[PDB]
This record gives structure tokens, C-alpha cells and sequence, in this order.
């Protein structure tokens, strides 16, 4: 009745076939430490960060763009996944600048969650960090690219949620800048939605941006008004 | 110290221990104060090439 057979971790689970083996891990309850893989978008492999172990495999997988052979054993706490999570967070934590006090999302970043629960404690990279001129993607939107890690999840939910097609990627090794070419306003709708997707602090919020802290505001259930949706 | 020698003298009859030598009033052995400034060393970790944190 169309079931494969994933040992994660020792453990056997039923999963339907075509899906990826990050959703086989959360089917257990395991989570596979991501950056660029959305629950709402198309699955890119841009980040790395996902990948994971398949036991008598040479090479090691990324887990968010892998669908399921029949009868996989996955290892997601072995020696070379631990390897390749802590050098990709020691890739990652190279050109992204010192700005964690004057950052927005200080409370709610992922590279620091991931960084203490998955990286290294010691750093190198004595000589280096670029820095990117930042743009002014609209007066709504404040826009800092500095921070930016080119995941590549605000221009898939431009593209394919906004419809608008104004977000890309320009220049290539280092220098991948990521906004608009020519200067131009990025104004349409659901342009707020994209400051809860970028996961750094580069897409911020404009009117909220150095007013509060995200471990003292205490959250509360609550129903939109003016949208018929709610 | 820097008293006389007749008070010495009955400050140690009245209590027979020598009491000039240790009388705890410190003079000259307090530590000359702004010393020169330290290097700190680094222990067991910061070596190149070993430091996965998947070990310890
Ligand atoms: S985006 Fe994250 S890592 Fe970068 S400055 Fe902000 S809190 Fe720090
Ligand atoms: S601006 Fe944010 S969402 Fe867009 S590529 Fe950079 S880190 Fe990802
Ligand atoms: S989630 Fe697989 S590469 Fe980013």
C-alpha cells in the first residue's frame, strides 16, 4: 500500500514513497538542522547544512532535495554527520559580520541556535570578511546584506508566492549580491511576509527595527480584523 | 616596629615569643601595586587541525 521501510536510527518507520528524508526524520521527530529548506517553498540545495549519513554509502547526502530508496538506514548522529554540520557552520560564520548586539533578530537568529546546539567552539579565519553595499529593497523593508548568507529563500517566495519576480542573484564566487539591479522599490503584497523568512538579520523590519528584543515581549494568541480570512 | 626598646622589652617579657620578628603590621611586603601587565597562556584546546567538537 505504497510503504518503504526507513531504519532512522536503528529505528523502522513506514513512509509513502517520493518524499524527502528530512520529512522521514520528522516523521520520528528528529530534525535535520536547515537553513534554506522551507515547509512552504520549492526545496533548493543551496545551504548545506542538511546533510546526513546513509550507513554503507561513501558520500554524504543532503537531506532536503533526497527522495527514499526502498529499505534506507539513516544515521543522524554518526562521526561524519556531526563533521559536515560543524565545518559548514564554521563555512558559514566566515563573511558574516560582528553585528550580533546591533542585529534585529538577536533573540530569534538560527546561525546562533545552530551554531551552539551543532558548531564549533573555537574559531579561525584570522584574515577575511567581506562586506556587501546594501540596498533599499522598500521603506517598509529595512534591508541590511551585509548579513546576508545567500540561502536563496526570499527570491523562491518572491518568484513563486508574490508572483512579482524583482529579487535575484548577481555576480558569482564571493560576490553573489542578492536584490534588485536597478534601484526599484520592491513593493507589492505580502512584501511584510518576507522579514519571517530571510532567517538572519539582513531582510528586517522597518517600523519595529531597534525597539525591542525578542526574550522580554510575551506572546499571545490573537484574531486579524480588517481581512475576511482573519 | 620603629618603637622603643623599653616597651619591646615588656611586650616580650609579658608574652615570651620574640614578638618583634612577627607582630603583623605590614611594612615592606606588601606587593609592589601596578605590576607589569600579563599574557595570559592557552590550555589543551585552539591547536589547529584537532579541535572537532565532536570529540570532547
Ligand atoms: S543575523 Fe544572526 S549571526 Fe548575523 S548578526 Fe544577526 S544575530 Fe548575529
Ligand atoms: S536575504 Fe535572507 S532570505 Fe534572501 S538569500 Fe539572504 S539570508 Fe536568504
Ligand atoms: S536544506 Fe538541504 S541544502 Fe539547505
Amino acid at each position: 500500500s505504497n510503504l518503504i521501510e526507513v531504519f532512522v536510527d536503528g529505528q523502522s518507520v513506514m513512509v509513502e514513497p517520493g518524499t524527502t528524508v528530512l520529512q522521514a526524520c520528522e516523521k520520528v521527530g528528529m530534525q535535520i538542522p536547515r537553513f534554506c529548506y522551507h515547509e512552504r517553498l520549492s526545496v533548493a540545495g543551496n545551504c548545506r547544512m542538511c546533510l546526513v549519513e546513509i550507513e554503507k554509502a561513501p558520500k554524504v547526502v543532503a537531506a532536503c532535495a533526497m527522495p527514499v530508496m526502498k529499505g534506507w538506514n539513516i544515521l543522524t548522529n554518526s562521526e561524519k554527520t556531526k563533521k559536515a554540520r560543524e565545518g559548514v557552520m564554521e563555512f558559514l560564520l566566515a563573511n558574516h559580520p560582528l553585528d550580533c548586539p546591533i542585529c534585529d533578530q538577536g533573540g530569534e537568529c538560527d546561525l546562533q541556535d545552530q551554531s551552539m546546539m551543532f558548531g564549533s567552539d573555537r574559531s579561525r579565519f584570522l584574515e577575511g570578511k567581506r562586506a556587501v553595499e546594501d540596498k533599499n529593497i522598500g521603506p517598509l523593508v529595512k534591508t541590511i546584506m551585509t548579513r546576508c548568507i545567500q540561502c536563496t529563500r526570499c527570491i523562491r517566495f518572491a518568484s513563486e508566492i508574490a508572483g512579482v519576480d524583482d529579487l535575484g542573484t548577481t555576480g558569482r564566487g564571493n560576490d553573489m549580491q542578492v536584490g534588485t539591479y536597478i534601484e526599484k522599490m520592491f513593493m507589492s503584497e505580502l512584501s511584510g511576509n518576507i522579514i519571517d523568512i530571510c532567517p538572519v538579520g539582513a531582510l528586517t523590519s522597518k517600523p519595529y527595527a531597534f525597539t525591542a528584543r525578542p526574550w522580554e515581549t510575551r506572546k499571545t494568541e490573537s484574531i486579524d480584523v480588517m481581512d475576511a480570512v482573519g | 616596629a620603629s618603637a622603643t626598646r623599653l616597651i619591646q622589652g615588656l611586650r616580650n617579657w609579658a608574652s615570651g615569643r620574640d614578638l618583634q620578628a612577627k607582630l603583623q603590621l605590614r611594612y615592606q611586603e606588601i606587593s609592589k601595586r601596578t605590576q607589569p601587565p600579563p599574557k595570559l597562556p592557552v590550555g589543551p584546546s585552539h591547536r589547529l587541525s584537532n579541535n572537532y567538537y565532536c570529540a570532547r
